[PDB]
């Protein structure tokens, strides 16, 4: 139902300077803080509104975190590079995933985290909460070091504690906009294509959560191949936007209807031309 | 280790010739996340295109929205041009006002 | 509140 | 941020000794435990992130998270285990908490005591006279001196490793010629004292 | 293992102070503390390769500690006042915080209005009676360190030309010859026990060793006895038969 998800990218641009460190924070599909080392002197940023209501004391200490994992990483991608034997002028992304998923009762469903070099799975948490999987002999070197340094233990301990404590706060704080669901906007749309086949469209815009489905019935059967579903797309408030359309042979638009599937919505909603 | 940006270009609200907007472009499933993105009317870059903060998808591949506050107008030309690594040339993309 | 743990790789 | 644990503990040669550790912090990541000799480097003992308890050799600690609460316990106790123990408290980032410390006294077991007073001399004896009072068991307290011109230091145990043997001793000195091994201690010694001249 | 120098510093209030810390070869974490009498240390700044990330516990601006190579770090105390007298402890970890802490031996610190009152110590060995030789069958020699000031000395037992630990027992703390006066003088005392027939053999050498902590080549010294510079001061009894 919720869930706090922590987002890290560290990447090396040799001759452009000292790698940059992007750390975004996110309660479900909404983004409340940012942290970029690239400013002249860095500071983590509300991007909520329901975040701004923290006192100093947790900015500072956020700052204080994200400073720490910039210089952290950067000593990352060094290592990283000398496992592979890789070139000191290419360019190499390190990307981390963490976080807590809540059920709909309240309580910690699932903690993960998630580590990769150039898109690829580097080093990952197991379902234990206890060990690691290391995707090949360069990040069993990691696994060695984050063994000795204790990391899934006090890992563990954040995800079951701190993460879920602190994702109750802010849903609470912002159970306006987080807890309250955004129903679609639906109404469908005229285009012909030729002059026996036209061609019917499904609008769904102004809902959050992003989670939604659009299906075209002729008269009840599911058309996966001849409905161009396009992906879900980011409105630019907050909200998000997604269509559906059919290849329909002119006069038969009538027998042609859709089906949206959303939180907001109490039951599926259907509409036609 | 390489990955293609998928591109969509649509307006925040229907579009109507009198009526405002925030055309967007939206870039996503890419990697690296170094990308050259800009919006066009006719073939001419818009100055103040912002765009959101660099974030990742399930599969690592990363995501942003570039924005700004533009008026549909005349109905005239409308393009969202994106250049990535993975790219021989700069792909193109027509705004489309039923899509 | 983000993970307080910095572990080099 | 703070910590709390006992100022001195005091445990016989062989037994076993509990130091208590209570923490009061807004976060916690784990609590260390450190042994410190007199002017040397601190040692680390062992490290509780998680509940439960972590075992090393003579020595263990337990941790609960939800009672704030820690110990460490040290099994057979040997002469070299006597220094301070501090435990640390980790809240998150690098900054670590360190608590006042537990001074651990482990009491010798002299198996046979023979408790005497010696009188030896320097090389040049142009400068004073020095009293040992040796032999004598753990049970036996030693006080300062009463005279100002007369110096007399704590009790220390010595251990003779290839003999296997251990024993307490005491030195006083001065350099006025009043001073002598009969009138040399003022602290209750035991009576079968051996003083021969 | 981690290293600290100086071990011990006397300075004039006034005077600029700098410690060295070289940590494990590696680590990327390195931590300093500051450690008063009876206490616990306390944080001073954390440093990750070279980048010095916080330094939130310093005192004030006149501590300047750096790493400019992410390896040997120094704390440079500039204009020392009375107050900065304690240990200076440096620690490191192999990758990051909240882990396994490995400490240097320290840096014990002492900041006085002038260096007047610091004396080197006068060494005297005390040869076994001969009492305890006919009623423990042992023998205990007694070493003494006299009249020397600050609390800054080693002692150390050498049998034929070698340093032994079985038997010997010196003093956790000295003791002061004028508990009254403010800068009073310390005094330590040690023993070294053996066998009757190891102390009846001449051929046997017992020396005691007290290395000295003092006045540096490049603190000024103006009084008529001599500079009490950093020394060994030593007293030799060979095996006597009686």
């Amino acid at each position: 139902s919720h869930s706090m998800r922590y987002f890290y990218t560290a990447m090396s641009r040799p001759g452009r300077g000292e790698p940059r460190f992007i750390a975004v924070g996110y309660v479900d599909d909404t983004q409340f803080v940012r942290f970029d080392s690239d400013a002249a002197s860095p500071r983590t940023e509300p991007r909520a509104p329901w975040i701004e209501q923290e006192g100093p004391e947790y900015w500072d200490r956020n700052t204080q975190i994200f400073k720490t994992n910039t210089q952290t990483y950067r000593e990352s991608l060094r290592n990283l590079r000398g496992y592979y034997n890789q070139s000191e002028a290419g360019s190499h992304i390190i990307q981390r995933m963490y976080g807590c998923d809540l059920g709909p009762d309240g309580r910690l469903l699932r903690g993960h985290d998630q580590s990769a070099y150039d898109g690829k799975d580097y080093i990952a948490l197991n379902e234990d909460l206890s060990s690691w999987t290391a995707a090949d002999t360069a990040a069993q070197i990691t696994q060695r070091k984050w063994e000795a340094a204790r990391v899934a233990e006090q890992l563990r301990a954040y995800l079951e504690g701190l993460c879920v404590e602190w994702l109750r706060r802010y849903l609470e704080n912002g159970k306006e906009t987080l807890q309250r669901a955004d129903p679609p906007k639906t109404h469908v749309t005229h285009h012909p294509v030729s002059d026996h086949e036209a061609t019917l469209r499904c609008w769904a815009l102004g809902f959050y959560p992003a989670e939604i489905t659009l299906t075209w019935q002729r008269d009840g059967e599911d058309q996966t191949q001849d409905t161009e579903l396009v992906e879900t797309r980011p409105a630019g408030d907050r909200t998000f936007q997604k269509w559906a359309a059919v290849v329909v042979p002119s006069g038969e638009e009538q027998r042609y209807t859709c089906h949206v599937q959303h939180e907001g919505l109490p039951k599926p909603l259907t509409l036609r031309w | 280790i390489q990955r293609t940006p998928k591109i969509q270009v649509y307006s925040r609200h229907p579009a109507e010739n009198g009526k405002s907007n925030f055309l967007n472009c939206y870039v996503s499933g890419f990697h690296p996340s170094d990308i050259e993105v800009d919006l066009l009317k006719n073939g001419e870059r818009i100055e103040k295109v912002e765009h959101s903060d660099l974030s990742f998808s399930k599969d690592w591949s990363f995501y942003l929205l570039y924005y700004t506050e533009f008026t549909p107008t005349e109905k005239d030309e409308y393009a969202c041009r994106v250049n990535h690594v993975t790219l021989s040339q700069p792909k193109i993309v027509k705004w489309d006002r039923d899509m | 509140l983000p993970f307080e743990k910095s572990t080099i790789m | 941020q703070s910590l709390e644990q006992p100022s001195e503990v005091t445990a016989v040669e062989g037994a076993i000794v509990q130091i208590n550790c209570t923490y009061q912090t807004s976060g916690f990541y784990g609590l260390s435990w450190y042994q410190q000799h007199d002017g040397g480097a601190p040692t680390f003992l062992s490290y509780n992130a998680l509940d439960g308890l972590e075992e090393t050799g003579r020595f263990s600690s337990f941790l609960s998270r939800s009672d704030s609460y820690g110990y460490l316990l040290l099994q057979e106790l040997q002469m070299k285990d006597s220094a301070s123990y501090f435990c640390a408290v980790d809240t998150g980032g690098f900054k670590t908490i360190f608590g006042a410390g537990t001074r651990l006294f482990v009491k010798a077991n002299i198996q046979n005591p023979d408790p005497a007073v010696y009188q030896l001399r320097d090389s040049k004896s142009s400068d004073k006279s020095v009293c040992l009072f040796t032999d004598f068991d753990s049970q036996t307290n030693v006080s300062q001196s009463k005279d100002s011109d007369v110096y007399i230091t704590d009790k220390c145990v010595l251990d003779m490793r290839s003999m296997d043997f251990k024993s307490n001793s005491a030195v006083a000195w001065s350099n006025k010629s009043d001073f002598a091994c009969a009138n040399a201690f003022n602290n209750s010694i035991i009576p079968e004292d051996t003083f021969f001249p | 293992g981690v290293s600290q120098s100086p071990r011990y510093k006397v300075a004039k209030r006034g005077q600029d102070v700098a410690l060295r810390c070289d940590p494990i070869s590696g680590h990327v974490s390195l931590f300093w503390y500051q450690q008063a009498l009876g206490q616990g240390p306390e944080f001073l700044t954390y440093f990750q390769n070279e980048a010095q990330l916080d330094k939130s516990g310093l005192p004030s601006d006149r501590f300047f500690a750096e790493r400019p190579e992410g390896s040997v770090s120094t704390l440079k105390i500039q204009r020392t006042q009375q107050e900065d007298s304690a240990v200076y402890l440096c620690a490191s970890s192999p990758t990051g915080g909240q882990e396994t802490q490995y400490f240097g031996p320290g840096t014990r610190l002492l900041v006085l209005e002038d260096l007047k009152n610091v004396f080197p110590p006068e060494v005297a060995v005390f040869e076994p009676s001969e009492a305890e030789i006919s009623h423990t069958q042992k023998a205990t020699l007694v070493c003494l360190a006299t009249g020397f000031y600050p609390d800054h000395v080693e002692l150390s037992w050498w049998v034929n030309g070698k340093e032994v630990h079985s038997g010997v027992c010196t003093d956790p703390q000295p003791l002061k010859e004028q508990p009254a006066l403010n800068d009073s003088r310390y005094a330590l005392s040690s023993r070294l026990r053996v066998s009757a027939t190891f102390w009846q053999n001449p051929r046997n050498h017992f020396r005691c060793q007290v290395q000295f902590y003092g006045l540096s080549e490049n603190d000024e010294w103006t009084q008529d006895r001599a500079k009490p510079v950093t020394q060994i001061v030593s007293a030799e009894a060979w095996g006597r038969a009686d």
